[PDB]
């Protein structure tokens, strides 16, 4: 029964994002709960008419009586804070009915990119040659497959902690001898500062 | 005039017969609103006013599940309380559990109630503060700890001062007609001589709402104690109640007496004579 | 300690049965079985205070059952099941009732119900040494790696350098991909990558392995098809470091 | 209405 | 500790011959809870009875109310017969108009 605010949000490391949980019938108690990959929700904040205004590490959250309403303040994101955070509602006797969620993205700040698509060696086990986008900025999005025998997969971020170097890339391979670099990202906006190898 | 609204929870263990029984009854000031068996077939709080008939299936499913989970809490304390004061295997025992809250005419909050008690003498009993406990022994003093470290009286507090009143104000007003009345007692008095030189006189009060009335017994206005015969106000069965209080006399001195009656629903206290 | 939750994950054919087992924090008073459809906000199913039943308004007792006999652990039974059940099985505990407790929840049970057991398919790993033209216009090398035509989802990627499983510069797709995006029992594909300094990658005296592990079928199960019972098992891919 | 919270072992 | 119970037979309204009643007997002040409560016209157990859901009173000890639909008359006797674990054999309380 309860409604969420924004269903899905994708900020830029370091913004700040509000979500918002609605209440058609008076509150008790508010849980928040963060869900990360295919693992159990972890428990964030309740709130209680008590007190209403509290945190958990660099998220702070309010609770509005009179507004029968509660959001999460999520301030200087730190690429950390995907995915999804789901609001608990309490009963009389504390029994959760979980609001829809709100599946958090935060793309990375890629500080000096260099776009460049790749082309990997193997010819083991496996047929044919994989090629791989990289180092492209968090602006530009990878659009999926036109082809139904070519495959592409969306964009995700890598850190070399020992580098502090932070990096995206997207991977696309095929069965087809037709299957090439350059024309591989074709349904997708390759960057003009461009490197196709040769 | 004062309010009040009082939840009475029973657990009676029977070994042999299963599961202990648990009896819940809703009260507000004389009058009972609520109840739940767990030996009942429906497994539901059911209603026992006209007023609280009103309230929705929310409402219904909401007591039905605080009520089971209590219940299910006591066959378990059962089982702990036993050990506690390392009691023998053979027996049933008692859990009882009172709570809520008063109000005044003006409808603001007076005082929160929780007191449990354990085979008829007291267990562990929160104070008027909301804020600490009591222990009648040191079985009590395990769950005092215990409830310390689980917060307990802090959210205990919450619905006392809160929702057990906000809960309160609104049956008072839903049933008004019932609730916020006042019927006044309907006095008679009967002679019954029990010698030629003796006889017991009788002050009779029929059919008053609420529970408190005051009967006392007057030989030139001086109070009396000395074969004052007091009965205990029982319920009539339609809501209101009835008390009798008789004194032995000498015959020819019943003028000396009078029977002075205090009630909520009489506009001056009432003074009776034969 | 935390919840426990018994198995990680599960495979049952269309009207077969299944029972998924949770133990609870030590001395919780309240459990709770939630399930959790893709990744939709998660629906109750049973309450628990001890050995009994608070609210189960929300069960499909058609098929679902759900005990706690000694007031400690509690299964949950799906008898039979259905296509419309495959889910994330989750269970939380409180201390008890509860308004200032927050729940404590376990990993859960990822069930799929399938049509036929037939359209189980393990994983194919495989390896791709980093290009030659990415260590000399950067300074560093990335790893490539597919697990392919495996069906359902149950499965976990895993990076280990020398023995040592890695997660510095190391990157795993969120969500697998359709190889037949058409069909809805369509078998999966997924990739990971591994990046290293080019130095690193340089030194032969450097292993390289790509690990998946598939959570297949038990021994158990009843199996006549031409191909090996996909049961539960690691496949793997392995590089060694070149110089040239 | 009756208390929903806490209903905790003794 | 054993509480005996205080026994009450009375009528709701004012006993009236040929006018229909109801019969009432006010069980309180014991424990344990436990209690076998009967109604009796002429020495024998009325078969229509209906009782009140247990409570306590403030020193923790129980009260219960069973009546039952009645038209009393001179000649028929009612009383109340009540057993706890606190007595041998039952207390039987004979129904006085006047009281």
């Amino acid at each position: 029964q309860p409604v969420q605010s924004p269903q899905a949000v994708i900020l830029r490391e370091g913004e700040d994002a509000v979500i918002n949980c609605s209440s058609s019938k008076a509150l008790y108690s508010v849980h928040w709960y963060r869900q990360k990959h295919g693992e159990a929700p972890i428990f964030l904040m309740i709130l209680l008419k008590g007190g209403e205004q509290k945190g958990h590490d660099k998220i702070s959250a309010s609770f509005n009586e009179k507004k029968q309403q509660s959001s999460l303040y999520l301030t200087a994101s730190q690429l950390s804070y995907s995915g999804t955070y789901f609001c608990g509602l309490g009963d009389a006797g504390n029994m959760l009915t979980f609001g829809g969620g709100t599946r958090l993205m935060v793309k990375p700040h890629i500080q000096n990119p260099d776009p460049a698509v790749y082309q990997l060696r193997d010819s083991k086990s496996s047929d044919k040659s994989v090629c791989l986008f990289t180092d492209f900025d968090s602006q530009t999005n990878v659009s999926q497959s036109k082809d139904s025998d070519v495959y592409i997969t969306d964009k995700c971020v890598l850190d070399m902690r020992s580098m502090d170097f932070k990096s995206n890339s997207a991977v696309a391979w095929s069965n087809k001898s037709d299957f090439a670099c350059a024309n591989a990202f074709n349904n997708s906006i390759i960057p003009e500062d461009t490197f196709f190898p040769s | 005039g004062s309010h009040s609204m009082r939840y009475f929870y029973t657990s009676v263990s029977r070994p042999g017969r299963g599961e202990p029984r648990f009896i819940a009854v809703g009260y507000v000031d004389d009058t009972q609103f609520v109840r739940f068996d767990s030996d009942a077939a429906s497994q539901r709080m059911e209603p026992r006013a006209p007023w609280i008939e009103q309230e929705g299936p929310e409402y219904w499913d909401q007591e039905t599940r605080n009520v089971k989970a209590q219940s299910q809490t006591d066959r378990v304390d059962l089982g702990t309380l036993r050990g506690y004061y390392n009691q023998s295997e053979d027996g049933s025992h008692t859990i009882q559990i009172m709570y809520g809250c008063d109000v005044g005419p003006d409808g603001r909050f007076l005082r929160g109630y929780r007191q449990d008690a354990y085979d008829g003498k007291d267990y562990i009993a929160l104070n008027e503060d909301l804020r600490s406990w009591t222990a009648a022994d040191m079985a009590a003093q395990i769950t005092k700890r215990k409830w310390e470290a689980a917060h307990a009286a802090e959210q205990q507090r919450a619905y006392l001062e809160g929702r057990c009143v906000e809960w309160l104000r609104r049956y008072l007003e839903n049933g008004k007609e019932t609730l916020q009345r006042t019927d006044p007692p309907k006095t008679h008095m009967t002679h019954h001589p029990i010698s030629d030189h003796e006889a017991t006189l009788r002050c009779w009060a029929l059919g008053f709402y609420p529970a408190e009335i005051t009967l006392t017994w007057q030989r030139d206005g001086e109070d009396q104690t000395q074969d004052t015969e007091l009965v205990e106000t029982r319920p009539a069965g339609d809501g209101t109640f009835q008390k009798w209080a008789a004194v032995v006399v000498p015959s020819g001195e019943e003028q000396r007496y009078t029977c002075h009656v205090q009630h909520e629903g009489l506009p001056k206290p009432l003074t009776l004579r034969w | 300690a935390g919840v426990a939750q018994s198995p990680r994950y599960k495979i049952i054919e269309k009207r077969q049965s299944v029972a998924f087992w949770c133990n609870p924090i030590s001395g919780h008073a309240t459990l709770y079985w939630y399930q959790q459809i893709l990744g939709q906000g998660p629906k109750l199913l049973i309450q628990f205070q001890n050995n009994g039943v608070v609210d189960d308004s929300q069960l499909p007792k058609d098929r679902f059952s759900a005990e706690r006999l000694k007031g400690v652990d509690s299964t949950l039974k799906i008898q039979p099941a259905k296509l419309e059940d495959s889910a994330v099985y989750l269970c939380a505990s409180s201390l008890g009732q509860g308004l200032l407790y927050g729940y404590t929840f376990g990993s859960g049970t990822r069930l799929t119900v399938l049509e036929d057991l037939n359209k189980v398919f393990p994983p194919e790993v495989a390896v791709f040494e980093p290009s030659e033209a990415e260590i000399s216009h950067t300074q560093k090398a990335t790893l490539v790696c597919l697990a392919t035509g495996f069906y359902p989802d149950h499965v976990e990627l895993s990076w280990w350098v020398n023995g040592k499983e890695v997660h510095s510069g190391v990157c795993t797709d969120p969500q697998p991909l359709k190889e037949q995006p058409a069909l809805n029992d369509s078998r999966y594909a997924l990739s990971s990558r591994l990046r290293v300094s080019a130095t690193f990658w340089q030194n032969p005296r450097n292993h390289f392995r790509c690990q998946v592990q598939f959570y297949g079928l038990s021994e158990n199960d009843e199996w006549t098809q031409d191909r090996a019972k996909p049961v539960t098992q690691i496949v793997s891919a392995e590089a060694w470091g070149r110089a040239d | 209405g009756t208390s929903g919270s806490p209903i905790i072992n003794r | 500790i054993q509480r005996t119970p205080k026994i009450q037979v009375y009528s709701r309204h004012p006993a009236e011959n040929g006018k229909s009643n109801f019969l009432n007997c006010y069980v309180s002040g014991f424990h344990p809870s436990d209690i076998e409560v009967d109604l009796l016209k002429n020495g024998e157990r009325i078969e229509k009875v209906e009782h009140s859901d247990l409570s306590f009173s403030k020193d923790w000890s129980f009260y219960l109310l069973y009546y039952t639909e009645f038209t009393p008359t001179e000649k028929d006797e009612y009383a109340c017969r009540v057993n706890h674990v606190t007595l041998s054999q039952p207390k039987i309380v004979k129904w006085d108009r006047d009281m």
